């Protein structure tokens, strides 16, 4: 999984080397950032139920067809609505993981790799998720470093969708 | 490979959970020992040649049959291979100490080792004595209270000894 520490270890191993001050200065950068990361992880998690439900509602307002059009890919049924907020809660849960490890590894590994195939097969529009993710960023209530680095991961997801 | 952080996340994802406040505090405690861990990585790295040489010197003194003609570490190519193996195992122990997880040591280093030696005719249990002599030396260099800020490294020291012990029980 991609984290600052597994990146540093991989670079040294790729060159058959022991670690040097280079890789130690990466650990130092990660450990000093980890307070804001972890304080942000705790905050999102406390709000997670309410952001996910608010983000689903924000999509359903931007795109009212998703609640009125017929077909299993839409939220016009109870199952569809359940599936939708479940999905958004997965994005949010991945972003908290990313905070905990300090990098995009949980997103890449669990969510991003494959998602195009899924979206096309099940006819789910990327634009629905980019909307949900712009809500989350506008409403998570973080500030300072915590917010800058949580937004980093949210914008990474957005750019994978666009 | 995983680090100590990733490892927790990957056990949470399989259950579908967010980390608990408890889990987050425990990772904070790990970050708190950040500098101490880097001093252990720094110190063992900085003496890596000497740890290897002195370890091999004592192994061959205790076990002279490995170097007698016909011995698994007799001839230059075999001796060079043996010292190479000792350096490799130390290097991946220092990787695990850096990342605070054994993934990389098991995955990249130990996995299939014992069957390699079994196929080669290399005495795994002598390999394990070599690893143990590198362990004691490294715990002594990393624990030296000179020229460092005094504090408590005791869990870290326990965590280090386990990675050596994991290496020794793997090949033996
Ligand atoms: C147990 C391992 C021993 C021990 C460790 C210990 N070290 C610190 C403090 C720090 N160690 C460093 C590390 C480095 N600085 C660098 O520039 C480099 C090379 C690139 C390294 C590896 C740093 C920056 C610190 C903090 C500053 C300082 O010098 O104090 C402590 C104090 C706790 C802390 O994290 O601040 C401790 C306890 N101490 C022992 O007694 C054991 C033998
Ligand atoms: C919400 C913004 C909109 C929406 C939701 C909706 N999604 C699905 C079905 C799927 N969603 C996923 C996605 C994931 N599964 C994963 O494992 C991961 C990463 C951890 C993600 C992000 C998948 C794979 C499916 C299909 C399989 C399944 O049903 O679980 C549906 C159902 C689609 C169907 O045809 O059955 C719906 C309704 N729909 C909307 O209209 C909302 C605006
Ligand atoms: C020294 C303490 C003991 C010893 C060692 C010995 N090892 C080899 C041969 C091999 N050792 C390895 C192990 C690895 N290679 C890797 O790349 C990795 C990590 C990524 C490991 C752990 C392997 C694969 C070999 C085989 C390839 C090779 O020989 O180069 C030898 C050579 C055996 C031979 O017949 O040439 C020896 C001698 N011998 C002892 O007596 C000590 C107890």
């Amino acid at each position: 999984m991609k984290t600052p520490l597994t990146e540093a270890v991989a670079a040294a191993d790729s060159q058959g080397r022991f670690l040097s001050s280079t890789e130690i200065q990466t650990a130092f950068g990660r450990f000093r950032q980890a307070s804001a990361s972890l304080a942000a992880a705790k905050a999102l998690t406390e709000k997670a139920s309410s952001l996910a439900s608010g983000a689903a509602n924000a999509v359903y307002s931007k795109f009212p067809y998703t609640t009125s059009q017929n077909g299993p890919n839409f939220a016009s049924t109870q199952t569809g609505k359940d599936k939708c907020v479940r999905d958004i809660g997965y994005y949010l849960r991945m972003v908290t993981y990313c905070l905990v490890v300090g990098g995009t590894g949980p997103l890449d590994d669990y969510l991003i790799g494959g998602i195009a195939e899924i979206n096309r097969t099940f006819d789910l529009s990327p634009s629905w998720y980019v909307e949900a993710l712009k809500y989350i960023k506008a409403n998570h209530g973080l500030s300072g470093d915590p917010a800058v680095e949580a937004n980093s991961y949210i914008d990474y997801a957005i750019n994978a969708l666009s | 490979m995983l680090d100590a952080f990733a490892k927790v996340v990957s056990q949470a994802d399989a259950r579908g959970e967010y980390l608990s406040g408890s889990q987050i505090d425990a990772l904070s405690a790990l970050v708190a020992d950040g500098n101490k861990r880097m001093d252990v990585v720094n110190r063992i790295t900085g003496n890596s040649s000497t740890i290897v040489a002195n370890a091999a010197r004592s192994l061959f003194a205790e076990q002279p049959q490995l170097i007698a003609p016909g011995g698994n570490a007799y001839t230059s190519r075999r001796m060079a291979a043996c010292l190479r193996d000792m350096e490799i195992i130390l290097r991946y122990v220092t990787y695990a100490i850096f990342a605070g997880d054994a993934s990389v040591l098991d995955d990249r280093c130990l996995n299939g080792l014992k069957e390699t030696y079994l196929a080669l005719g290399t005495p795994g249990s002598s390999v394990a004595v070599g690893v143990q002599k590198m362990k004691d030396a490294a715990l002594a260099i990393a624990g030296d209270t000179n020229g460092i800020t005094r504090g408590d490294c005791a869990s870290l020291m326990a965590e280090v000894a386990s990675y050596f012990d994991k290496a020794a029980s793997a090949v033996a």
